[PDB]
């Protein structure tokens, strides 16, 4: 995250780290949506143009973390992947359309002060919250600009009008994506960056004061560039696929 | 779970984090 | 790398 700030302890207890086994390194962000299911970006796992195609046993899930590099003894939990599920219509060839994936854990993780799942929105929450100008929150252990942080970073960002999103890029934008970030005129800035991939965009509903994951960090051209915006996978738009997977392979 | 989205160290204890008020103010 | 070692058990 660019131009964000240090997270508070327990501020994003749904925050998950995708960690490669060898060499040991941060892979992506991700989020806890139940004791056994983690949500992330498909591009974190599969991206043939960069010869990226991770299998279950190449990966670990690190939950409850604050520190980027430390092994947080008695706080974090580290879990084994049982099975990865990528959207069958994830478009890695063109624009990262349907950039979403699920990961089933080998055994359930124990909830704690630092470990707790986020909600997925229903149509009315999405309809009420995903409005231009409303702000969401994004978090991650990614780069601080186009160094790496010592701890989890956080930044609040406004959702941007779809035509403004469209007019910011040559890439073909879809209804499964939304963009967020400040316009050059709105003096403040901030953005997700490489390494934040797969992490959640969350909003706190003023109706029940629960946090909902509305988006997943997907793509952007550069990080925190004026007149460019970060693009997010539209979680509510892919929710039927999410339920199906969870319902079927439990 | 039924408890999704309620953080043990904030909502469960009725504490607010330092910038959640920025979100609410935008929910016009 | 700059990452502290995780318990062998997870690997
Ligand atoms: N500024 C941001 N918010 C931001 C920037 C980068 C990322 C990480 N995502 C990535 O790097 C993704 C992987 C495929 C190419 N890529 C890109 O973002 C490059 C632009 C692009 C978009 C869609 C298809 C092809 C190219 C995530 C967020
Ligand atoms: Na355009
Ligand atoms: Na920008």
């Amino acid at each position: 995250i660019v131009e964000g700030s240090d997270a508070e302890i327990g501020m994003s207890p749904w925050q998950v780290m995708l960690f490669r086994k060898s060499p040991q390194e941060l892979l992506c962000g991700a989020s806890l949506i139940s004791d056994r299911w983690v949500l992330t970006a498909a591009h974190c796992l599969l991206y043939p143009p960069w010869d990226k195609n991770f299998t279950e046993n190449d990966l670990l899930v690190r939950i409850g973390k604050h520190s980027r590099t430390r092994y947080e003894r008695n706080i974090e939990k580290i879990s084994m992947l049982e099975k990865i599920y990528i959207h069958p219509r994830y478009n890695w060839r063109e624009n990262l359309d349907r950039d979403i994936a699920l990961m089933k854990l080998k055994k359930p993780v124990a909830f704690s002060d630092y470990i707790h799942p986020v909600c997925l929105p229903d149509r009315e929450t999405a309809a009420s919250l995903l409005q231009a100008g409303y702000k969401g929150r994004v978090t991650g252990w990614g780069n601080l600009k186009e160094g790496q942080p010592s701890v989890l970073q956080v930044v609040n960002l406004p959702i941007v009008e779809r035509p403004v999103c469209k007019d910011s890029t040559r890439i073909r934008i879809t209804d499964n994506m939304f963009c967020a970030g400040y316009k050059p005129d709105e003096g403040k800035r901030g953005d997700a960056c490489e390494g934040d991939s797969g992490g959640p965009f969350v909003m706190k509903s003023p109706f029940n004061n629960r946090w909902y994951q509305m988006g997943i960090v997907s793509w952007g051209e550069g990080c925190d560039r004026d007149g460019k915006y970060g693009f997010y996978t539209h979680v509510f738009r892919l929710k039927k696929w999410i339920q199906k997977v969870i319902d079927q392979f439990g | 779970e039924a408890d999704c989205g309620l953080r043990p160290l904030f909502e469960k204890k009725s504490l607010e984090d330092k910038t959640e008020r920025e979100l609410l103010e935008s929910y016009i | 790398g700059d990452f502290e070692e995780i318990p062998e058990e997870y690997l």
